[PDB]
């Protein structure tokens, strides 16, 4: 099975960057492919950051977001995502998401916690 | 910033057929996929390049289309409850809607 | 000869709310040469495979054509509600009907 | 409006032929497209017979039936359909239909009765 390995929270300190860890672990003898890499804030549908195998990323909160990992002409396993100058507004849960064919959605909630 | 129809809440005959159906509109997003689930179940997916993917489950007795939509085949009250189609975008991300069954 | 329709099934739905209708023909290998979409009352529209879609005028402003050869109703309110049909025309079959019964609150 | 026209009964003799006519009456000033003519026994869903705009005619299973006044490449208003050998199980109602643009479907029903 792929399986999507994430820290359950990650601690950054006001006005320091952190880095949202999600890893896509696919073992050998199994196959898949992955379209896309997708973040949001917990419960909300959208995507805060996207990563997309042709279109390469694109952030929607701000300049303030950076894929890692991720990049073009290369297999999606890493949706590692960092944030730039955290804000009091920033506490709270977000959604690592891997869209996989045919597996399906793979995601985890990644409780982000400022101070 | 886009919004998704379906077929809502609708009724069948046991051992019918019915149409699963969703579109998404107000919006440019590229569709990269079409997931067809129940709350704790895969269903189905198509995928704008590789296409359809059924779930074994379902597999003889379900049919892809019309469309990015769903044909459900010989109904069972089992077939009763909750389905969603969620779209996987770019560069809006996840779009999600809601279609209730009563067989 | 043969050809089934299936159904997107038999609605319930509320008011201000959108529902898509849609049918699909199968089991032939016959040409669809247009569906009309209708009530025994009137015409709601029709998509002809070479004259694109036409839609009947006092629909116009609450139904928007597809997805496909389906018909998507706008702001449904209680009239609404009745029997709704999708004829398919086609070659050499002939005529196919499916039946969708829309209710609203 | 277009509408359609033709006799609410025809007869017709065991053993002999018939036609039933059916025509559809288009105003000068009116804007309209047929693309298919459908005949069928009433009541019930497929054909009879059918004729399309670019495929020509079809007919479900006869060798006894043919459209007498329906031609490729002129403009489809003459459904009028003509029966050969007439048999005592084609007494019945039958329904003659346009396939029309942007107006959609006119039909008639028509009452065959056979005598002897
Ligand atoms: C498992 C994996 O490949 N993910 C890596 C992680 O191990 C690394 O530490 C991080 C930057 O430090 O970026 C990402
Ligand atoms: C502040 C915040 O957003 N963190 C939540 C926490 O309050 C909650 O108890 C938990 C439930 O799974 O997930 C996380
Ligand atoms: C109205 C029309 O054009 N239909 C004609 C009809 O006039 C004629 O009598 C018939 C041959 O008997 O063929 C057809
Ligand atoms: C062939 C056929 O079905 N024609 C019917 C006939 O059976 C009946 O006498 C009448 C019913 O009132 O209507 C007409």
């Amino acid at each position: 099975d792929v399986v999507v390995q994430a820290p359950t929270q990650v601690p950054g300190f006001l006005g320091d960057s952190v880095t949202l860890p999600c890893y896509l672990q696919v073992p050998n003898m199994e196959v898949t492919h992955v379209s896309q890499l997708t973040w949001a804030r917990h419960g909300e549908s959208g995507s805060m950051a996207v990563f997309h195998q042709t279109q390469g990323p694109s952030y929607s909160e701000s300049k303030r977001l950076e894929f890692v990992a991720a990049r073009l002409g290369a297999e999606l396993r890493n949706a590692s995502l960092r944030m730039f100058g955290l804000r009091v507004e920033d506490e709270g849960n977000y959604t690592c998401l891997f869209v996989t064919f045919p597996q399906g959605s793979r995601s985890v909630d990644i409780w982000l916690r400022v101070l | 910033t886009g919004t998704i129809e379906t077929t809502g809440n609708i009724s069948a005959e046991k051992g019918g057929s019915i149409i699963l159906q969703c579109h998404l509109s107000s919006t440019t997003a590229q569709v990269t996929q079409v997931n067809w689930e129940q709350q704790d179940q895969l269903l189905a997916i198509c995928n704008a390049d590789l296409g359809w993917h059924i779930s074994p489950s379902f597999k003889d007795r379900v049919a892809p289309g019309p469309g990015l939509g769903l044909t459900l085949q010989s109904l069972t009250v089992n077939d009763t409850g909750e389905y969603f189609c969620i779209y996987h975008t770019y560069p809006d991300g996840t779009y999600t809607g809601r279609i209730f069954l009563e067989v």
